[PDB]
Protein backbone atom coordinates (compact mmCIF):
# COMPACT_ATOMS: atom_id res chain seq x y z
CA UNK A 1 0.00 0.00 0.00
CA UNK A 2 1.48 3.01 -0.82
CA UNK A 3 2.68 6.07 1.18
CA UNK A 4 0.96 9.46 1.07
CA UNK A 5 1.29 12.83 2.83
CA UNK A 6 -0.48 16.12 3.02
CA UNK A 7 1.43 19.18 4.17
CA UNK A 8 -0.53 21.71 6.37
CA UNK A 9 2.73 24.34 6.17
CA UNK A 10 2.13 24.91 2.12
CA UNK A 11 -1.28 23.67 1.47
CA UNK A 12 -0.35 20.78 -1.20
CA UNK A 13 0.64 16.84 -0.88
CA UNK A 14 3.63 14.04 -1.66
CA UNK A 15 4.24 10.74 -2.44
CA UNK A 16 8.07 9.57 -0.85
CA UNK B 1 -18.88 -0.30 4.42
CA UNK B 2 -15.68 0.06 2.73
CA UNK B 3 -12.02 -1.77 2.57
CA UNK B 4 -8.89 -0.64 4.32
CA UNK B 5 -6.97 -2.51 2.06
CA UNK B 6 -7.94 -1.31 -0.77
CA UNK B 7 -7.22 2.51 -0.05
CA UNK B 8 -4.17 3.84 0.04
CA UNK B 9 -2.19 5.19 3.31
CA UNK B 10 -3.07 9.09 4.02
CA UNK B 11 -1.08 11.31 6.20
CA UNK B 12 -0.53 14.42 7.68
CA UNK B 13 1.29 16.64 10.42
CA UNK B 14 2.78 20.22 10.40
CA UNK B 15 6.52 19.61 10.31
CA UNK B 16 7.85 17.57 7.47
CA UNK B 17 11.75 17.49 6.93
CA UNK B 18 13.86 14.82 4.09
CA UNK B 19 17.56 14.79 3.25
CA UNK B 20 18.37 12.53 -0.19
CA UNK B 21 21.82 11.77 0.99
CA UNK B 22 20.85 11.62 4.91
CA UNK B 23 17.86 8.68 3.14
CA UNK B 24 15.54 9.63 5.81
CA UNK B 25 12.56 11.29 6.52
CA UNK B 26 10.78 13.28 9.73
CA UNK B 27 7.20 14.48 10.28
CA UNK B 28 6.82 16.15 13.80
CA UNK B 29 3.10 17.07 15.42
CA UNK B 30 0.24 14.61 16.12
CA UNK B 31 0.52 12.78 13.05
CA UNK B 32 -2.42 11.12 12.00
CA UNK B 33 -1.88 7.88 9.79
CA UNK B 34 -5.47 6.01 8.01
CA UNK B 35 -6.45 3.37 5.66
CA UNK B 36 -10.19 2.65 5.41
CA UNK B 37 -11.41 1.16 8.65
CA UNK B 38 -7.75 1.80 10.41
CA UNK B 39 -6.83 4.53 12.29
CA UNK B 40 -3.08 4.78 14.03
CA UNK B 41 -1.61 8.17 15.49
CA UNK B 42 2.01 9.08 17.01
CA UNK B 43 3.73 13.01 16.75
CA UNK B 44 7.01 11.48 14.61
CA UNK B 45 7.45 8.51 11.84
CA UNK B 46 10.63 7.39 11.10
CA UNK B 47 11.49 6.00 7.63
CA UNK B 48 14.76 5.07 5.66
CA UNK B 49 14.41 4.69 1.73
CA UNK B 50 17.67 2.79 0.91
CA UNK B 51 16.53 2.41 -3.02
CA UNK B 52 17.18 -0.53 -5.23
CA UNK B 53 14.50 -2.42 -3.19
CA UNK B 54 11.00 -1.23 -4.05
CA UNK B 55 8.23 -1.80 -1.13
CA UNK B 56 10.70 -2.72 1.70
CA UNK B 57 10.73 0.69 3.44
CA UNK B 58 9.13 0.74 7.07
CA UNK B 59 7.49 2.93 9.33
CA UNK B 60 8.20 3.01 13.00
CA UNK B 61 6.21 5.59 15.08
CA UNK B 62 6.47 7.07 18.31
CA UNK B 63 5.39 9.84 20.53
CA UNK B 64 2.33 10.42 21.97
CA UNK B 65 -1.01 9.66 21.30
CA UNK B 66 0.45 6.01 20.05
CA UNK B 67 -3.26 4.43 19.42
CA UNK B 68 -4.91 2.36 17.32
CA UNK B 69 -8.16 1.94 16.59
CA UNK B 70 -10.22 -0.06 13.56
CA UNK B 71 -14.09 -0.52 13.01
CA UNK B 72 -15.16 -3.52 11.02
CA UNK B 73 -18.98 -3.90 9.59
CA UNK B 74 -18.57 -7.24 10.66
CA UNK B 75 -19.41 -6.50 14.33
CA UNK B 76 -15.72 -6.41 14.99
CA UNK B 77 -13.99 -2.96 16.99
CA UNK B 78 -10.24 -3.36 17.61
CA UNK B 79 -8.21 -0.60 19.97
CA UNK B 80 -4.66 -0.45 21.22
CA UNK B 81 -2.07 1.66 22.99
CA UNK B 82 1.44 1.62 23.02
CA UNK B 83 4.99 4.17 23.70
CA UNK B 84 6.30 2.70 20.40
CA UNK B 85 4.86 0.86 16.85
CA UNK B 86 6.18 -0.68 13.98
CA UNK B 87 3.77 -0.65 10.69
CA UNK B 88 4.44 -1.71 7.49
CA UNK B 89 3.44 -1.83 3.70
CA UNK B 90 1.93 -5.42 2.51
CA UNK B 91 2.71 -7.83 5.96
CA UNK B 92 6.87 -7.77 6.82
CA UNK B 93 6.31 -7.32 10.67
CA UNK B 94 4.09 -5.91 12.88
CA UNK B 95 4.76 -5.00 16.97
CA UNK B 96 3.55 -2.43 19.53
CA UNK B 97 5.84 -1.36 22.84
CA UNK B 98 5.97 0.31 25.67
CA UNK B 99 2.87 -0.46 27.83
CA UNK B 100 1.37 -2.54 25.13
CA UNK B 101 -2.23 -3.26 25.25
CA UNK B 102 -5.04 -4.75 22.64
CA UNK B 103 -8.77 -5.83 22.95
CA UNK B 104 -11.01 -8.06 20.32
CA UNK B 105 -13.83 -10.59 20.58
CA UNK B 106 -11.74 -13.54 20.70
CA UNK B 107 -8.48 -11.91 21.75
CA UNK B 108 -7.39 -10.07 25.09
CA UNK B 109 -3.61 -9.01 25.92
CA UNK B 110 -1.60 -6.79 27.62
CA UNK B 111 1.80 -6.02 28.87
CA UNK B 112 5.42 -4.47 27.76
CA UNK B 113 4.71 -4.88 24.14
CA UNK B 114 1.99 -7.34 22.25
CA UNK B 115 2.92 -9.94 19.61
CA UNK B 116 0.91 -9.96 16.36
CA UNK B 117 1.10 -9.81 13.16
CA UNK B 118 -0.66 -7.46 10.16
Amino acid sequence: VPITYVNRATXKCARY
Amino acid sequence: VTGDTDQPIHIESDQQSLDMQGNVVTFTGNVIVTQGTIKINADKVVVTRPGGEQGKEVIDGYGKPATFYQMQDNGKPVEGHASQMHYELAKDFVVLTGNAYLQQVDSNIKGDKITYLV
